[PDB]
């Protein structure tokens, strides 16, 4: 079971980047994924997860608005609008019970500037 | 709703 | 916004039709109450002076007959053990509330009954625990099916001895089969750490042997259910002594009213007669089918504000009760906002998972068709109800197809420059009068019947075209003014 | 939900034992009965690793000494003997109330 993500991304303010989180080793539909952030000056920020089985994003009330999160069932994407905000995003399987993050991405390193 | 159908 | 005046004199024409179209059935009935009484027995009481009521119905009929027995007393009982367990064991209520549940099954079904639910409820947890969706619902399909069998009827049968024991247990049984047909799916569809624990055997149990809906109450998400159970917050009693006075003085002014409109029109003894239909002026016609519908309405706010006043009592939010039908005026709208449960049912464990609009319009088709047929195959399946299907959905498709075509930027930007939005409201009324002239249609095959629709639809459009035809399409033009002036507050 | 962490820096030489209190802003235990507070650990440049999933509980990669005990409110992890391997953030992290909050972060450092 591992889990791999697209890259180092730069973008200009005004555009729009994808980054995919591709997992392989285990039945994808099973379980679920988290998106969570980690700013360069902050700890890491939840941002939300995505139900693979039924595709059905919820979000934290922070990261709403922009933010979108798309399957390709066994990559998962996420769309959002270019801001000051440069945060390293990471991808992570979420078990069924008992604990939460198991196995995580190695995290796509975005730069807006 | 209502199962109740069909009779009368 | 239209002016006041005009829409004022629309509010006064459909009270004006709806009044004379009543007091035209009033007419009819007593001028014809000795032939229908020999025919069909009609029930004679004091209550409103000597007035026979007609007791053609069955779902009125059945379910007072057993409020009057069984229903009234156990759901008084279910809300005190309720109140004691959250006065006394708060933590301890939903098993508690099960176990309520359990013993007034079997007090009101026998033993077979609560065997049966035990069996349903079993076997669908056994096979959910295969984590499929589509195996799930092959399973809740073969369990309903189990129910329309004519050796499993022959055997229901040979259990009960009064024979409304069994009508009983089939309603029982196929509102259970979609209370665990909802709670498989949602454990299939779990992914949650918080939420793995939530999904066990014992809180199966308890979600399925909840007596308020235990026979024909609204659908209750399972989602809210086990949010509630959990919230232990008490309700202030105090406060809940007013709510469920309220709650029994609204139920007893809707069941007065309910009896009143039965009492002075004999509705359903006319369409059992059908040669009568034919006899009668078309303004009768009109009469009867506008009865039809309220009545239908009425009697379903007094069967589901039971179980909606006991879930506010235990804390529970039930399904938002329907809405008064002479304010629908289309297909969406109504399925919208009548049975909130069963529509939210419908678009969360049939609509969407077969996938909705995501596969365009051809897709959207096939998913409406899909929950059109399961809501058909589980109302029984019977012809009138496969027609009153494939009616109603064609009416949704046809609504859906041309709001997506008006909604068009281009014909949005001409229509906006061609007139001003008064007359795009005119227009989008009439319009909507004209799909509720379907509507209403649609509704009385799915009450009257193959035969009374087709009546309706021989009489009214076919038969009197030249004028009949118009003067209901104008009457339903004001009443669809009314109805969407009002939608604005609810929209 | 809001939790910090104390210390914010925790510099401990090779071989001593450490001390890692995580304290929330309100009752992290679930409606269902059981609290759900997991500590990771974010060696430097790269994703985070699970320690301690439930509280006292112990993942399979964590050895013997990721041992944490915690409170309703406020939590604790202890490292019996440092092994120099272990340096690293620590995330204190709760599941029960969305939405779901990481901690600040402990680094570790060699005194
Ligand atoms: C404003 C609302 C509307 C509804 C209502 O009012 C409230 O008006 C209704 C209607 O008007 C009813 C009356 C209709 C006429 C009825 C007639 C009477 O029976 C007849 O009485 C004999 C004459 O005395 C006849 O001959 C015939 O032999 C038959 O026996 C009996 O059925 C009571 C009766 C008078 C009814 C009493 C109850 C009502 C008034 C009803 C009710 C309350
Ligand atoms: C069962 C009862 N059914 C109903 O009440 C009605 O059919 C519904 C389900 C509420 C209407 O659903 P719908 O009209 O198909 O959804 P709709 O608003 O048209 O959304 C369509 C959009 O959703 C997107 N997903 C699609 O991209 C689609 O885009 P377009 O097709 O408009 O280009
Ligand atoms: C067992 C074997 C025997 C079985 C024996 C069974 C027997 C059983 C019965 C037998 C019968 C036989 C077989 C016959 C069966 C049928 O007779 S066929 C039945 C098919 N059902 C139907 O046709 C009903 C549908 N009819 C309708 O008219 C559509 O619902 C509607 C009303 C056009 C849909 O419109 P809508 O959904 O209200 O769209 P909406 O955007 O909400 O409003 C209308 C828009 O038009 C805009 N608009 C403005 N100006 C205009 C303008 N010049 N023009 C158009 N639109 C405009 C408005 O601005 C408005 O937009 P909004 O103001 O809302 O933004
Ligand atoms: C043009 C005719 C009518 C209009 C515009 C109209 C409008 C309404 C509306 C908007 C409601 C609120 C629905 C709700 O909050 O659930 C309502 C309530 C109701 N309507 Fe009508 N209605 C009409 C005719 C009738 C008739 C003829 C009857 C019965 C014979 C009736 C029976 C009821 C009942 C029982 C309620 C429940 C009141 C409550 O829950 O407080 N309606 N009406
Ligand atoms: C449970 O089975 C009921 C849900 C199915 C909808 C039944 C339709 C009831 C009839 C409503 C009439 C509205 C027409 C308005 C014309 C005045």
């Amino acid at each position: 079971i591992q889990l791999v993500q697209s890259g180092p991304e730069l973008k200009k303010p005004g555009e729009t980047v994808k980054i995919s989180c591709k997992a392989s080793g285990y039945t994808f539909t099973n379980y679920g994924m988290n998106w969570v952030r980690q700013a360069p000056g902050k700890g890491l920020k939840w941002m939300g997860w995505i139900n693979t089985y039924t595709g059905e994003p919820t979000y934290a009330d922070d990261f709403k608005g922009r933010f979108a999160f798309s399957l390709e069932t066994a990559y998962l994407q996420i769309n959002n609008l270019k801001d000051e905000d440069m945060a390293t995003y990471f991808c992570a399987r979420v078990w069924n019970y008992d604990y939460y993050f198991d196995y995580w991405g190695q995290g796509t390193t975005l730069t807006v500037s | 709703c209502g199962p109740g159908r069909g009779f009368g | 916004m239209l002016p006041r005046w005009e829409l004022a004199l629309y509010l006064l024409a459909s009270l004006g039709f709806h009044f004379y179209s009543f007091y035209e059935v009033y007419k009819v009935s007593r001028e014809h109450e000795e032939e229908l009484d020999q025919e069909f027995e009609l029930e004679t009481d004091t209550l409103f002076g000597g007035l026979k009521k007609d007791a053609t119905d069955f779902e009125w009929s059945f379910w007072m007959e057993w409020g009057k027995q069984w229903l009234v007393w156990l759901l008084l009982g279910h809300m005190v053990v309720s109140q004691m367990a959250t006065l006394l064991a708060r933590k301890h209520r939903p098993w508690i509330l099960m176990l309520y549940g359990m013993w007034a099954c079997w007090c009101v079904l026998g033993t077979p009954g609560v065997a049966m639910v035990l069996l349903h409820t079993t076997i669908s947890f056994c096979v959910a625990q295969f984590r499929s969706q589509l195996l799930t619902w092959l399973c809740s399909l073969l369990l309903l099916s189990t129910l329309r069998l004519q050796g499993v009827e022959e055997v229901k049968r040979r259990w009960y001895k009064t024979e409304n024991e069994y009508y009983l247990l089939q309603f029982t049984l196929t509102v259970r089969c979609l209370y665990y047909t909802s709670f498989s799916l949602e454990l299939c569809w779990q992914q949650l750490p918080a939420a793995s624990t939530s999904y066990s055997f014992p809180w199966m149990l308890a979600y399925v042997f909840y007596y308020p809906v235990l026979h024909n109450g609204p659908i209750l998400s399972f989602s809210e259910f086990i949010k509630q159970m959990q919230q232990q917050e008490h309700d202030s009693l105090k406060a809940s002594l007013c709510v469920l006075a309220l709650g029994l003085g609204r139920l007893l002014c809707w069941w007065w009213l309910a009896e009143l409109m039965a009492h002075l029109m004999y509705m359903h003894a006319i369409y059992s007669s059908i040669p009568l239909l034919e006899t009668v002026s078309c303004w009768t016609l009109g009469g009867l089918a506008l009865a039809q519908v309220l009545f239908f309405y009425v009697k379903y706010l007094v069967l589901f504000g039971v179980p909606a006043l006991l879930m506010r009592l235990d804390g529970l939010t039930p399904p938002a009760l329907p809405r008064c039908v002479s304010t629908m005026f289309s297909f969406t709208g109504m399925w919208r906002y009548f049975d909130v449960g069963l529509h939210n049912f419908l678009i969360r464990y049939v609509y969407i998972p077969v996938g909705g609009s995501q596969h365009g319009l051809l897709g959207t088709l096939f998913s409406t068709a899909m929950t059109f047929a399961f809501v058909s195959y589980w109302h029984g399946g019977y012809d009138y109800l496969w027609c009153w299907a494939a009616l109603n959905w064609l009416g949704v498709t046809v609504e859906n197809g041309v709001r997506r075509l008006v909604e068009t930027p281009c014909i949005q930007d001409s229509l906006a420059r061609y007139f001003s939005p008064q007359a795009r409201r005119r227009f989008h009324a009439a319009l909507a009068s004209c799909s509720t002239s379907m509507l209403i249609l649609s509704n009385l095959v799915f009450l009257g019947g193959n035969e009374v629709g087709k009546t309706y639809w021989n009489r009214i459009f076919i038969q009197g075209w030249p004028w009949v035809t118009l003067s209901v399409l104008g009457f339903l033009y004001c009443y669809s003014h009314v109805g969407i002036a009002w939608a604005q507050t609810y929209a | 939900v809001l939790m910090t962490q104390t210390p914010l820096s925790l510099p401990v030489s090779l071989g001593d034992q450490v001390s890692i209190s995580c304290r929330s802003s309100q009752s992290i235990v679930h409606s269902n009965g059981n609290t759900y507070l997991e500590w990771y650990l974010q060696k430097p440049g790269q994703s985070p690793k699970l320690l301690i999933y439930r509280v006292s509980n112990r993942f399979s990669g964590v050895p013997d000494r990721f041992s944490g005990s915690g409170s309703g409110t406020d939590f604790t992890l202890k490292i019996s003997r440092v092994e120099a391997e272990d340096l690293g953030v620590y995330y204190c992290f709760q599941g029960s109330h969305v939405p779901w909050t990481f901690g600040g972060g402990t680094k570790l450092e060699i005194k």
